[PDB]
RNA sequence: GUAUGUAU
RNA sequence: GAUCUUCGGAUCACUUUGGUCAAAUUGAAACGAUACAGAGAAGAUUAGCAUGGCCCCUGCACAAGGAUGACACUGCGACAUUGAGAGAAA
C-alpha cells in the first residue's frame, strides 16, 4: 500500500549568485549581495501531490498516537508505503494538543514577521492567508475545487481587487495541512501565509463569537448532567412547577443531601 | 623554589575520561597531530563564520587574510583579538 | 567560575511519589512513582541562552 | 559543512577552550629521532 | 562624500 | 548457549535510543545593493574627559578604542487677591 510519489529523493548543491555565496558553515546558508533576491522569488514546486491517489495505509495507521508526514503535504514522501507517519487528511478524531503542530513540530510564543509555516500557541487560527493568480471570475470555481479537497471549509473569501482570499476552515488541523500543500504551487506560486486579524470591529466580533461557541461546545461535555439537565429542562419548558418542586426537595451541597437520604 | 603545597590530585585528563562523552583507543602519533592541526582549523572556521565574518578565509597553514578589501566600517568587524590570534598562531606551529 | 571540566555527578536517582489531584476527572489516584534522574551535562557545550535586559 | 550534523556545532566550538591543552599534550609527546613512529594514548569527544 | 545614521 | 545433574533441578547474564525538526524556499545571524543626508563646544578651524540607559559593536579585560562611538527639552506651576466699572443668569 501507499504510493513513494518519489522513490529518488533530492540532493542539494548549489553556487548562486554565481560569484561567491561563500556558504556560512555555521547556519548552512550562503551570503552576499541581492539580499532582495532572497526576500523574494520563490521557485515553484515540482510536484504537489493529489489526495484521492496517493493517500493510503501506513506504518502509522497501526500505531495509534502518530502524526502525518509533511513531506506527503508536500507530495514528495519518497518512502510512501512503508513511511512512519499517517498519510491521510486531518479529520475530528485525530485530535493532538496545544504546543504541537499536526505534523509534530512544535509551536512557538508568537509568530513570524513574514508569517511562517507553523504559528504560535497563544492564539487560533483557522484561517490562511494567500497570493494568487488571476484569470477572470471562475478563479472562484478553481479556488474551491483545490481548497475543499484538502479539508472541510468554514468560508472562502477571495478579494478581486488584490488577488488574495483569507480561507478559514473547520478543523485547526485541516488549516496546518492546508497550508503546507497549497503552499508553492500554480493556478507564480501562491503565496501562504497565517492570517492577521482581519480588519474593523464587526468582523472581529463575528469571529470571537465564533471561537466563543467552539469553546462552549469543548465545555460542555465536562458541566454536570443536574446542570446539564437545568438549561435543557429550562429550554424545553420555556417547568416553573418542576423548580419549586426542586428547591423543596434541597430545602458538595448536593451530595450532603444525597447523604442525609 | 618554593616548597610545593599539599594537595589532593585535580587531574583534568581523567575527569573528562569518566563522562560518556569521551572514549579511548589508541593510534599513531602522526595521525593524532593531523588529528589536532584539523580540529583546530574548524574550531577557528566555526568561530569565525558565527561572527559572519565571511569575506576572510583562513589558509590551511593558520594564515588569516581578507578577499573583498572592506571598508572602514567592515573591518572593525574583523578586529579579531589578542586572544585568537595568540591561540592561532600556536596552530601554526603545531601544523609545522 | 563555569568550573571547566569539573563535572559532578549527583547520581542518586531520587525516587518520588506523585499523589494527583482529581484534574479533569476521571481516574483520580493510583499514586505514580516518579524516578528521576540528572542527565549529566556535556564538558564542551558553552552557555544555552543569552543575557536578556529588561527593565 | 553538512546539516546532518549541525548539533554538533555547538559543542565543536565549546571544545576550544580546551585547545591549548591539547597541543601541550601533543608536543610533550613527540617521538624522538631514533624512533621510526611511536604508538600513543587518545581521550577523543565522540563528537569529533 | 567617508567616518555615522534614516528609508525600500 | 556453558558448568554441575534424575529427562525434573539448578547456577551465570536483565529493558538501548543526548532528539530545535523525519527530506536545505515559510521558524533560530545581516549584511549587502540602492537612494538621501553627510560629522560636539553660541566667528571659523579644532584635543578631549566625563554625564544617563530598554542603544551597542571591537576587546581575556574592573585597560583602552569605536566622531568626545551614537542618542539626550528647556510650556507648568499647591493660586491668593485689592479696588472700581460693565454684562448674563438666582
Ligand atoms: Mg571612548
Ligand atoms: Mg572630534
Ligand atoms: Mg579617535
Ligand atoms: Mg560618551
Amino acid at each position: 500500500p501507499a504510493r513513494k510519489q518519489i522513490e529518488t529523493r533530492p540532493e542539494y548543491e548549489m553556487e548562486p549568485e554565481q560569484p561567491g555565496q561563500v556558504y556560512n558553515l555555521w547556519y548552512n546558508k550562503w551570503s552576499g549581495g541581492m539580499r532582495q533576491d532572497p526576500l523574494k522569488s520563490q521557485v515553484k514546486s515540482e510536484t504537489r501531490c493529489v489526495i484521492s491517489r496517493d493517500s493510503g495505509y501506513t506504518k502509522a495507521d497501526k500505531n495509534p498516537g502518530s502524526f502525518f508526514c509533511l513531506y506527503f503535504a508536500r507530495g514528495m514522501c519518497s518512502e510512501g508505503s512503508k513511511c512512519e507517519y499517517l498519510h491521510r487528511l486531518p479529520k475530528d478524531t485525530d485530535f493532538f494538543n496545544a504546543n504541537v503542530d499536526c505534523f509534530g513540530r512544535e509551536k512557538h510564543a508568537d509568530y513570524r514577521d513574514d508569517m511562517g509555516g507553523v504559528g504560535s500557541f497563544l492564539r487560533q487560527n483557522y484561517t490562511l492567508y494567500v497570493g494568487g493568480i488571476t484569470p477572470t471570475d471562475d478563479i472562484e470555481e478553481i479556488v474551491s475545487r483545490h481548497f475543499a479537497e484538502w479539508g472541510d471549509i468554514e468560508r472562502i473569501r477571495v478579494l478581486n481587487s488584490r488577488g488574495i482570499a483569507f480561507i478559514t476552515y473547520l478543523n485547526e488541523a485541516n488549516a496546518q495541512f492546508a497550508k503546507e500543500a497549497m503552499a508553492h504551487q500554480s493556478l507564480e506560486c501562491l503565496n501562504v501565509r497565517w492570517a492577521t486579524t482581519d480588519p474593523n470591529p464587526a468582523s472581529q466580533a463575528r469571529n470571537q463569537r465564533r471561537l466563543e461557541e467552539r469553546a462552549a461546545n469543548a465545555v460542555k461535555k465536562l458541566l454536570p448532567k443536574q446542570f446539564l439537565l437545568d438549561l435543557e429542562e429550562t429550554k424545553n419548558g420555556k417547568x416553573x412547577x418542576x423548580x419549586x418542586x426542586x428547591x423543596x426537595x434541597x430545602x458538595x451541597x448536593x451530595x450532603x443531601x444525597x447523604x442525609x437520604x | 623554589m618554593a616548597h610545593p603545597k599539599s594537595h589532593t590530585n585535580r587531574s583534568l585528563l581523567r575527569q573528562l575520561k569518566n563522562t560518556k562523552f569521551f572514549q579511548s583507543t589508541s593510534i599513531d602519533w602522526v595521525e593524532a597531530g593531523l588529528q589536532v592541526c584539523r580540529q583546530g582549523y574548524n574550531m577557528l572556521q566555526l568561530l569565525i563564520h558565527r561572527k559572519g565574518l565571511t569575506y576572510l578565509h583562513l589558509d590551511y597553514n593558520c594564515n588569516l587574510k581578507p578577499t573583498k578589501t572592506l571598508t572602514t566600517k567592515e573591518r572593525k568587524k574583523s578586529r579579531f583579538g589578542n586572544a585568537f590570534h595568540l591561540m592561532r598562531e600556536i596552530l601554526r606551529l603545531t601544523k609545522l | 567560575q563555569p568550573k571547566s571540566a569539573v563535572v559532578q555527578q549527583r547520581d542518586d536517582p531520587v525516587y518520588i511519589r506523585y499523589t494527583p489531584s482529581n484534574q479533569m476527572g476521571q481516574a483520580l489516584s493510583k499514586q505514580r512513582i516518579i524516578k528521576m534522574v540528572t542527565a549529566e551535562q556535556d564538558p564542551m557545550e558553552p552557555p544555552k541562552f543569552r543575557h536578556k535586559k529588561v527593565p | 559543512s553538512s546539516r546532518k550534523f549541525r548539533a554538533d556545532k555547538r559543542s565543536y566550538l565549546g571544545a576550544l577552550k580546551y585547545l591549548p591543552h591539547a597541543v601541550l599534550k601533543l608536543l610533550e609527546n613527540m617521538p624522538m629521532p631514533w624512533e621510526e613512529y611511536r604508538e600513543v594514548k587518545v581521550l577523543y569527544h565522540v563528537t569529533g
